């Protein structure tokens, strides 16, 4: 894996000289009750803004397999977002759509995470001007925090992803403090994360297509809203109408 | 002195004319009273051989006369008239009142509206011990400290949970010398819990569902006679194993009200000892709440959760405000059975913002932290609600408040803090809060495929162990939440699994199965809780990371069954991955997700087949790790399982519930050792 | 503006019978004041409160009242009256104003005295005959209704015999098949061709329906294939601004 | 189409000288699994009356023959269901199909129509289910039982029927007549995944009918009577009747 690599071994690049064994036969919910919420996330978003309040966003990589990516960017680039918490698949997807305009196939996702890799951070590979868009390109440019927490299931990982799950949850923590809204884009198991440690009184909106992930919005219906239906299709509506003005 | 006399009434006017229990439903005039007459003669002549036999007068217009089970509960000269809940047996009071005064009893009423049922719902230890009372149904909680106060007995309390089982007498059955006739799953985990600790294994007798719905527990002991209904040939093994003598009789005509032989007697002579005095474990405390009770539901809400929890309630006063739009007070006297389900439900009170009595306000009870990390036995556990906690007399607020927390006491310069953190910020000297004292808050596979898929996975499950392979099993908590873990366990302790991949949660929950019966605080003998609370699986990450390790656990008796039970136990390794959202964590969870990776590689060399129980997170992480030619069996009920990718021919997907799939797996493995 | 007062009882705190009768009546577009309460002494016991009621019309009374019925809330002991009754004049037609049934036990009044309906089902009207045997209060489904019979009209004298805890994808590949269909649709009208539609209810139950109306308004549909129910439902929506909640369907399907 | 066929038409057959120009937990199964059980059980000792609604999935999925043993054993009163039920179980029975896809695989690389349309028109040529069955071409399933039992079924029609069968009630006037005379007395109702009979079936209950409805979409939600009188379980229906018969042999031990 590419993180084992020690300075001095020889790599295979290009694709010559590479055959395979394999045998033979190996070989061979409701739409407008969205719009409702969305209306409501829309404006209460708004005022917070405004009041210079404190909103929080997780989100998983289903934000950018949908169309959900320049959406996010333009929330965070116009004042909406003061801190970003995720894992290393949605800076690495994020990273590949723009770097690339795909998403995972797996060279172009490797390749993002090398690369990332050999500049030694996210915030470094943009002041070089290899990432100019995108979700991560924003929070760098516009100084947003950012905490990537690290699974089982991660790939390299980047250099800023936190490996340490312990002073992941205490990062995650510090930067919830004083936040009025967490906006929760698909982000599974991260989402549940920053549930146990939200206090009440703090406005929490749940978006996502498994109506069974919104089931575990157990809190207030006036401190908790739960959507189901594409993030892609919820950023889109939530930003259109946002811009309403 | 020795001589045994009951209670009986001939069905003279016997049929079924109503439905006041599951039994009688549909049954309504299907009684035939010739052959309940020769069913119920049956019975009276078989006890005549061995006992004295009076009679109540039948009474017409009042069929269930002959069920005399009911009529009251005798101790010596004392006797407890029944009152019953449903005005159809009401009746019958009079006339039992009647019997027992006339044969020189002194005769205790309980309150109008108190329900209590008699012999048939409270059933003597037959060495006069104590006294098993049950409530669900039928008899009130709150009638069981009347019970032992005007009796003299100690009163052990019950909790029955299936509506076919409606009288303790249909479920639980004490016999001679401290034998035990019951069957469990008409109790809750508490209650099961609870004969558990007084009658040792060699003395219960659980029965099968087959043999429970025929009415094996409805049964009359004499000395070592046992007197039923219909008896399996287990159990009768069983019992003449142990020395008791097994006579059927059929009583089929007095199901069909819900009774059996035991419900057609009353035992009037009961053993009287003297060292045995009156105690009661039912407690009860007034609380008070106040806001728009009648509105939204809120009155409701609570009572339901007192009722669900195992308790039970009668609210002293409601009073409507002064205006229209004004809000309602209610006082509520909660009762429970133990103090142990009395802090489950005070907690859940206290959450919705109910509070003492100015008269019965207390301090909180403080303990110190003696290890870094771990919380003093029966800590409070935070909710996301602000919070005051009282203190000196005072009242102070909770700081960073937090849901799955203890919470800490210290002085500072500028007075006292009280600080809520999470178990392992817990820091030696730090004072916590236990008890519930002085608390407030200020608020798709079709069934042909899942059926051949069970066929090959066991196949190749067998032929691997034969083998001397390896399979690795990877599972997440929704085994144990759908109820799939003792299917997982006995497949581990059956040798079909070489190691166990997993994480956080699912560790939590199965030993939470295992010592309390609860996943995520929903008892797992009812599929079902109006809320589920976290006290009972923080208590089990506490106990865990107080032992240092899930062996150390097992090594001290605490953990006696379960998933990582038989894995200590037959010396499988398994590896527990740390995530983001993990409450503890455990000492055994690898929170080092570089090292977790390489322990989860490491595991995975020379695997003939993996296992992926429903864990997306875990099962694409061990997938990403896999080389081609392994056997990948996915199971998950979500098709999106389709992520398994490597072909027909080495990764078979199934889209079903895991314990259902692991249900069919073991059955199937069975079958197979048969020959 | 209508007022009435009902009377509530049985295990009203614990069975959140209470809390739902209450919903029924803000929910429906009426308005309630709780006059007052008596406790049971023990849980057991029963307990009984009585609720002043208003509606902003009596349509909307009667529909809130139907709701409560079935819940089993009463008249004041002085406010009893017999249920109207209104003949059927075409067979298969109820009268104006019909109550519709429910699934549950019913009594109803009439010449003072408390009758048993027969043959109970939902959506159906209640016949009232006076037989060799006395009166005959049973259920009938509209079309089974001869010219001549009495029918229960209003919701006066009706009340329910219940036990007591009787009583207690991806998104845009649309927009990418959509500009597809569109365009399709757009030629094929153009070239005079003939497009079908089959529609469930589905289509009224979401927005679906202005949205077909534009489209057979504006020349894109050569026929419609259905059933009964997206008919119904249509012309509820159109007629009521409801979407089934029964008096307001069934009485679309009567008229 | 079949019925449109008059007499002294000449019909092609064989294959020569054609071409064409182109979510409920574990736990929570087996507790309903064990009541509705013990309720069967008891209903059937009493001498009463259950009557079953089932739509083709039950036969689709694999769940006929747990279905034909429930009719059997005498659990079942009457049968109401359509016109597709009738092909495809009779079709399971004369070939090991259901819609071509062979049942002793699980799979098909496509699946053809002539197996269960040679069903319906061998059918219509006797005239009906029981002259299929005197016949002896009809030897087992569902409908095999209810003719041998004498058990009292009713096929509503719908549009989308082929043929259809001669038993099938093509006018729904009639049609919801038979049903609800069939529905008289019934003590519990199962409601076996056919969501447009299940309905229709519902409609015509009264409360106090003990009804169980068993399909694998979670909207079922429309049992509404209550935990009282109706249960409902979201799974598949062949494997929840795959449990059922298995927990009715169990109460048959003592
Ligand atoms: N001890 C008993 N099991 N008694 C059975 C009583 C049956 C009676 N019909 C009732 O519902 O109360």
């Amino acid at each position: 894996i590419l993180r084992d690599l020690k300075a001095g071994e020889q790599v295979i690049v290009d694709v010559l000289g590479i055959r395979t064994i394999r045998k033979t036969e190996s070989r061979e919910s409701s739409e407008r009750r969205v719009e409702l919420v969305v209306e409501q996330v829309a404006w209460e978003l708004r005022k917070i803004r405004d009041a210079g309040g404190k909103v929080v966003v997780t989100a998983g990589p289903v934000v950018i397999h949908t169309g959900g990516g320049e959406h996010l960017s333009r929330l965070i680039r116009e004042g909406y977002v003061q801190a970003l918490l995720g894992g290393n698949a949605i800076a690495v997807h994020d990273i590949e759509q723009n770097m690339m305009g795909t998403s995972l196939g797996h060279r172009h996702h490797l390749k993002v995470i090398n690369t990332i890799r050999r500049h030694g951070s996210i915030a470094k590979g943009v002041e070089s001007g290899i990432i100019r868009s995108g979700v991560m390109y924003e929070c760098v440019r516009n100084q947003i925090p950012f905490v990537l927490a690290g699974s089982i299931r991660d790939d390299g990982p980047l250099p800023d992803t936190q490996m340490d799950l312990i002073k992941a949850q205490e990062e995650y923590a510090k930067h919830l403090e004083g936040a009025e809204m967490i906006l929760m884009l698909s982000s599974m198991l991260h989402s549940i994360g920053v549930g146990n440690m939200t206090p009440a009184g703090v406005k929490m909106v749940c978006v996502d297509i498994n109506p069974a992930v919104t089931k575990l919005s157990d809190r207030g219906s006036i401190e908790s809203v739960g959507v189901v239906t594409d993030v892609g299709l919820f950023l889109s509506l939530l930003t259109q109408q946002l811009d309403k003005l | 002195t020795s001589r045994i006399r009951f209670l009986m009434c001939p069905p003279d006017h016997y049929d079924v004319d109503y439905v006041i229990n599951p039994w009688m439903e549909g049954n309504i005039h299907k009684s035939s009273r010739d052959r309940a007459v020769e069913q119920w003669q049956g019975l009276y002549q078989i006890l005549k051989e061995h006992a004295i036999v009076d009679l109540v007068t039948p009474q017409k217009g009042w069929p269930d006369l002959v069920f005399t089970a009911n009529a009251g509960l005798v101790l010596g000269d004392n006797v407890v008239l029944s009152r019953f809940l449903h005005k159809e047996r009401q009746g019958e009071e009079p006339y039992f009142k009647e019997w027992f005064e006339g044969n020189g009893y002194t005769v205790y009423e309980l309150p109008k509206d108190l329900p209590f049922e008699g012999a048939g719902d409270a059933l003597l230890d037959r060495e006069g011990r104590w006294l098993w009372a049950g409530y669900g149904f039928r008899s009130e909680l709150d009638s069981h400290p009347y019970l032992a106060k005007w009796l003299d007995i100690e009163v052990l309390s019950l909790r029955l949970i299936d509506e076919r089982f409606y009288h303790l007498d249909t479920c639980f059955c004490p016999l001679a010398n401290g034998y035990l006739l019951y069957y469990p799953g008409a109790f809750d985990s508490y209650s099961n819990r609870l004969i558990e600790m007084r009658v040792a294994p060699e003395k219960r007798i659980a029965i099968a569902e087959a043999d429970a719905v025929n009415f094996a527990c409805n049964t009359v002991n004499v000395e070592s006679i046992v007197i039923m209904n219909k008896a399996s040939d287990a159990l009768k093994q069983s019992l003449t194993g142990v020395g008791f003598q097994v006579l059927e009789t059929p009583l089929t005509e007095f199901l069909k009200a819900g009774g059996a032989a035991k419900a057609l007697t009353l035992r009037v002579t009961e053993p009287v000892r003297d060292e045995v005095h009156a105690n009661v474990y039912v407690e009860s405390r007034i609380i008070r709440i106040e806001g728009h009770l009648l509105d939204s539901g809120l009155i409701n809400r609570a009572l339901d959760m007192i009722v669900d929890t195992g308790g039970s309630f009668q609210v002293l006063n409601f009073n409507l405000g002064e205006q229209r739009q004004s809000t309602s007070a209610a006082e509520v006297k909660v009762s429970a059975p133990s103090h142990e389900v009395m802090e489950e439900i005070i907690s859940l009170l206290i959450d919705l913002g109910a509070v003492d009595l100015p008269q019965d306000e207390r301090d909180a009870k403080l303990e110190p932290v003696i290890q870094d990390g771990v919380a003093p036995d029966d800590f409070y556990v935070s909710t996301i609600y602000p919070t005051e906690v009282r203190i000196n007399g005072q009242w102070i607020k909770v700081e960073n408040q937090r849901m799955d927390g203890a919470i800490a006491i210290t002085q500072t310069p500028n007075g006292l803090l009280a600080q809520c953190k999470i178990l392992r910020d817990l820091k030696a000297g730090e004072q916590v809060i236990v008890d519930v004292l002085g608390i407030r808050t200020i608020r798709v596979s079709s069934e042909r495929r899942v059926e051949l898929v069970v066929e090959q996975v066991a196949w190749e499950l067998r032929k691997i162990r034969d083998a001397g392979g390896k399979v690795v099993v990877t599972a997440g908590p929704v085994v144990i939440h759908t109820g799939g873990g003792e299917h997982l366990s006995r497949l581990i302790r059956e040798g079909y699994v070489q190691a166990l991949l997993g994480g956080n949660a699912i560790a939590v929950h199965d030993i939470e199965q295992n010592m309390m019966g609860t996943s995520l605080g929903v008892d797992m003998k009812r599929g079902v809780a109006v809320r589920g609370g976290h006290r009972h699986h923080l208590k089990v990450i506490n106990t865990i990371r107080r032992h240092g390790s899930i062996a150390k656990g097992v090594e001290s008796g605490i953990i006696r069954s379960g998933v990582m039970y038989e894995c200590v136990r037959n010396q499988i390794p398994f590896v527990l991955a740390g995530s983001i959202r993990d409450d503890g964590p455990l000492p055994d969870t690898q929170m080092d997700l570089i090292k977790a990776q390489e322990e989860y590689a490491k595991h995975l060399e020379g695997a003939e087949m993996i296992l992926m129980l429903s864990s997306m997170l875990h099962s694409i992480g061990v997938g990403n790790m896999t080389p081609a030619g392994v056997k990948m069996v996915c199971v998950d009920i979500n098709p999106a399982t389709k992520l398994s990718d490597r072909g027909s021919i080495e990764s078979v997907g199934v889209v079903t519930d895991v314990g259902l799939f692991l249900s069919l797996l073991t059955q199937q493995l069975d079958k197979l050792t048969s020959p | 503006v209508e007022s009435r007062i009902i009377r509530i009882e049985g295990h009203l705190l614990d069975s959140g019978l209470i809390n739902r009768a209450l919903d029924m009546i803000v929910d429906t577009g009426g308005s309630f004041q709780v006059l007052n309460f008596n406790l049971g002494e023990q849980r057991q016991s029963t307990s009984a409160a009585e609720v002043k009621v208003s509606a902003p019309s009596h349509e909307v009374m009667e529909e809130i009242i139907s709701l409560l019925i079935d819940l089993g809330a009463v008249d004041l002991p002085q406010d009893e009256r017999d249920a109207k009754l209104e003949p059927v004049i075409q067979d298969g037609v109820a009268p104006d104003d019909f109550y519709v049934s429910t699934i549950y036990p019913t009594e109803v009044r009439i010449n003072g005295q408390w009758i048993k309906v027969e043959n109970q089902r939902m959506d159906g009207a209640i016949a009232i005959t006076q037989t060799p045997n006395g009166l005959l209060a049973q259920c009938k489904i509209l079309r089974d209704l001869k010219a001549g019979e009495q029918v229960i009209v209003d919701v006066l004298g009706i009340r329910t015999i219940r036990k007591t805890e009787s009583r207690e994808s991806s998104e845009r590949r649309v927009e990418l098949v959509v500009e597809q269909v569109a365009w399709e649709l757009r030629k094929i009208r153009d070239a005079g061709g003939k497009v079908v539609v089959t529609a469930g209810p589905v289509v009224i139950h979401t927005g679906g329906g202005e949205h077909l109306s534009r489209l057979i308004r504006e020349g894109y549909v050569q026929a419609l294939l259905g059933g009964n129910a997206i008919a119904v439902h249509d012309i509820e929506q159109n007629m009521m601004g409801t979407s089934l909640g029964h008096r307001h369907h069934l009485k679309v399907i009567n008229t």
